[PDB]
């Protein structure tokens, strides 16, 4: 089942591409029908508005012109708002290294001068704690005289 | 189940620190490509031997942190001396003591 | 040196007998007899008590 | 290559450095490089040999160069850089002991596995000129110092 | 497929981002791993089994396209085996000797290494790293709700 | 301590010298061991409360001191006297004003061998064991002098 | 198995529909520009010439409508990414202040800390001096006795 | 023309805030080896008394 999934999947695909081809022809033969009726009707008429006509194909062009410096002027503009999101993304990441250091840093230098403090404390525990025994057997050795 | 979420866990961690390290590689593979032509430039390394020259022009930043690197200095060796001063007086106690 | 727990590991000089023992055999072998006291002690001892 | 304005690629003290470089760098201070202004400023600063085929990259851009065609050439080049700052944390990302240093051998398996590759024969011609240690030790440190302000 | 598109556009970068055959491919040893950075929690039996029950040696081999990595993905992502944080902590306080929430570490790695699908080590230390205290205990509540929110 | 920095500690590599040191200068073969150890030790291994190691203690008891001065008719002395006398190079000889096995008298046997063992090897590998656990050569001379 | 076979299945019968329509749209096309491009070649140069001028006129604008599209949607990626970016600049500063918090929170835990070990030592010290004096007791009892 | 220049002024300027660095640095490390110094004086006299 899993594997028909993945069939039908990739039917799919090829079945929307080429609905998009037919798609694609459907539009440039129903554009070819009304350029065929100019052909034939009327029209492919001349001097009456030609230098009108140059006119607005040459404001198309400009138009063009002006999108392609704009584009121009937004491909630069993206470009420099991607390294600026780069530049943050790799400067957060350092920070965020960074701060751990100061973390470990903060660690290293106070534990290890307060467990420098324990540790001579525990040494002196030490010392309690074969006074504990001292006392166990002292008590004891009396208890055992006092018989 | 819980091995699953650890290793689950696990997996997606390794997964983030790649994909972040691969930005930075793109950062730095890009510039050193960048480089790597650039480098070899006479304008370039004509600029970058005048540039010592040229960073005369400087601002003034560096002698407000060298202030407050004297404070923190002044305020710790004053600190270190105080402590210092009380802990050699009260050797000289343990002197008497002895 | 802040060690939470420990493991000891005892290896005496084992039970000796030559053709001539001294006072270190006497130490020796009074180690073993402790050390055998101690497992005489542990098991069957400790344990009733 | 784009046609945006200038500006964007550079930070204003960026192109303040630019205006400052050219200024000492146009000679007779007509507001243009001239090949002689050129030669004279290399055998200023430089030795006493000068190298008229110099002039073969002056023409390059187009003819007297005015401080905006100075900062495009320059710029053009050097666009697709970044900091110096940001390169060092880049770095940091694989110095994970933050030691100062990658292995020359881990630095070249770094270039050249991932991302958009380095070729092997790219890697070595870094290590031709960057600094190295015969220990196996890239000091990176240095490398970004070397990639700004230096190239000797 | 019974799937959001929107996420399936996300999973073919975060499959391609795993790209060291140098094209379209990963293998079956990788797949477990993507379906864990994709955000799912496999058990290795469900990854063996999605796999088909390949090979020890046939996993370091064999490769999946995209395509066939989809519907593995979907499969894992309708039904599982996965249980709850409600679940987890209460397996966790089998070990929890005194009621206080909380457990050793060495316990909770050993566990971990010992039972089940074992991990390594090198795994199990990086969990309980950053869990210390000063009695070597992990609050295991907490630990479980942040391994499981992670 | 095994951890994602996975090496080959230190205070391992060291832990497992101690022995080899301690059987140099306190082992000898009698006629009972041609290992024996003519000493106790109680070794204590330290553990974390994650219950990884951070310290060992060795202690030693009753070492059979009387056996550097006289032995019976098929034994040797410590086995560092041997390791010494066969292992010394030349210069160490002349520094060490070390002789032949038959010039000491506290050799009572003289030359004795334990079979598949060499003392020339042995002593190279107890040098070693001293450089690993850090005792510096002015150390490991000093020991080889008082020797 | 079967149910996903079956879309399958159907999705390969919708895909050579759309291939045979497209295949026939392609041949249909095709004569229909030959048929076209005749009555263009038979037509007066000068209104062939003016045919050319509507056909690139309709081509040029619609590449002014693709053109302002580009730059719409590269209007719209340019605002998402500079959201992304401001989304970063405010989560770094977020993550500077929780940091500084869990610094000063270490900072005040060290404090907190050694306090309260040196105040318990201090306990512990006269803990350990009380043991002293009555393991002193315990002994002087016993000797008070053995006399 | 070099009363004048202000650049002398900011290179006087680094260089007094240098030399009080200077000396505030040399204070702080002669404190620290006076303390360390003298704290293992008064352990000792600890340790003798
Ligand atoms: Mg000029």
């Amino acid at each position: 089942a899993r594997e028909k999934e993945t069939k039908a999947l990739s039917l799919a695909r090829a079945l929307e591409e080429a609905m998009e081809q037919k798609a694609e022809l459907e539009r440039l033969n129903k554009q070819f029908r009304t350029e065929m009726e100019d052909l034939m009707s009327s029209k492919d008429d001349v001097g009456k508005s030609v230098h009108e006509l140059e006119k607005s194909k040459r404001a198309l062009e400009q138009q063009v012109e002006e999108m392609k410096t704009q584009l121009e002027e937004l491909e630069d503009e993206l470009q420099a708002t991607e390294d600026a999101k780069l530049r943050l993304e790799v400067n957060l990441q350092a920070m965020k290294a960074q701060f751990e250091r100061d973390l470990q840093g903060r660690d290293e230098q106070s534990e290890e001068k307060k467990k420098q403090l324990v540790r001579q404390v525990r040494e002196m525990e030490a010392e309690l704690e074969d006074e504990r025994k001292q006392r166990s057997m002292a008590v004891a050795a009396r208890k055992k005289l006092e018989m | 189940g819980f091995q699953a979420c650890c290793r689950g866990y696990l997996a997606r961690k390794a997964f983030a620190k790649r994909q972040q390290q691969l930005t930075a590689m793109k950062v730095l593979q890009r510039n050193c490509a960048a480089y790597l032509k650039l480098r070899n430039w006479q304008w370039w390394r004509l600029f970058t031997k005048v540039k010592p020259l040229l960073q005369v022009s400087r601002q003034e930043e560096e002698m407000m942190a060298k202030e407050e690197e004297l404070v923190k200095v002044r305020e710790k060796q004053l600190a270190a001396e105080n402590r210092l001063t009380e802990m050699e007086t009260l050797q000289s106690q343990l002197m008497a003591e002895k | 040196r802040q060690g939470a727990s420990f493991i000891g590991i005892l290896d005496i000089a084992g039970f000796e007998i030559f053709d001539l023992n001294s006072f270190e055999q006497l130490c020796i072998n009074y180690t073993n007899e402790k050390l055998q006291q101690l497992f005489n002690h542990t098991m069957f001892i400790l344990e009733q008590e | 290559r784009a046609t945006s304005n200038v500006f964007a690629m550079f930070d204003q003290s960026q192109i303040q450095e630019f205006k400052e470089a050219f200024n000492m760098i146009d000679q007779n201070r007509d507001g243009f490089i001239d090949k002689e202004d050129l030669h004279d400023m290399l055998a200023s600063l430089g030795k006493n040999p000068t190298d008229e085929y110099l002039d073969a990259m002056m023409n390059e851009a187009p003819g007297p160069i005015n401080f905006t065609m100075f900062l495009t050439m320059f710029g053009e080049k050097l666009n697709g850089t970044d900091p110096e700052d940001v390169i060092r944390n880049a770095f940091a990302c694989f110095d994970e002991e933050a030691t100062g240093t990658i292995q020359e051998d881990y630095l070249r398996e770094l270039l050249t596995t991932m991302g958009d590759r380095f070729t092997d024969e790219e890697v070595d011609e870094l290590y031709r000129e960057a600094p190295i240690d015969k220990k196996g030790n890239f000091n990176y440190i240095e490398f970004t110092r070397i990639l700004k302000h230096g190239a000797k | 497929c019974d799937f959001s598109e929107e996420q399936t556009a996300e999973f073919k970068e975060a499959f391609q981002l795993f790209d060291r055959t140098g094209d379209g491919k990963i293998l079956y040893s990788q797949c477990g791993d993507v379906m864990r950075a994709l955000g799912q929690n496999p058990t290795n039996a469900e990854v063996m089994k999605v796999l088909g029950n390949p090979k020890s040696d046939e996993m370091n081999l064999k490769t999946l396209k995209f395509e066939q990595f989809l519907p593995m993905m979907q499969t894992i992502a309708k039904n599982k085996d996965q249980g709850c944080f409600e679940d987890y902590v209460e397996g966790l306080r089998v070990f929890d000797k005194e009621g206080n929430g909380t457990v050793m570490g060495a316990e909770i790695r050993h566990v971990l290494v010992t039972l089940g699908e074992k991990m390594t080590e090198e795994e199990v230390e990086q969990l309980v790293a950053g869990h210390e205290d000063s009695n070597g205990c992990i609050n295991y509540e907490e630990l479980v709700r942040m391994v499981l929110s992670g | 301590s095994h951890k994602s920095k996975k090496d080959q500690g230190e205070l391992e590599r060291q832990l497992l010298q101690a022995n080899p040191i301690l059987e140099a200068f306190g082992n000898a073969k009698t006629v009972k061991n041609d290992n024996s150890s003519r000493f106790g030790k109680f070794i204590r291994i330290n553990f974390d409360v994650n219950g990884y190691i951070v310290g060992a203690n060795i202690e030693t008891y009753l070492l059979e001191k009387s056996r550097a001065i006289r032995q019976a008719k098929e034994e040797r002395t410590f086995h560092i006297f041997y390791y010494l006398l066969s292992g010394a190079g030349e210069h160490l000889k002349t520094d060490l004003l070390l002789e032949p096995y038959n010039k000491y008298r506290f050799l009572s046997n003289g030359h004795v061998t334990i079979p598949g063992q060499q003392d020339k090897d042995m002593f190279q590998e107890t040098m070693e064991a001293m450089r690993i656990m850090g005792i510096p050569e002015e150390e490991q001379m000093g020991l080889l002098r008082v020797i």
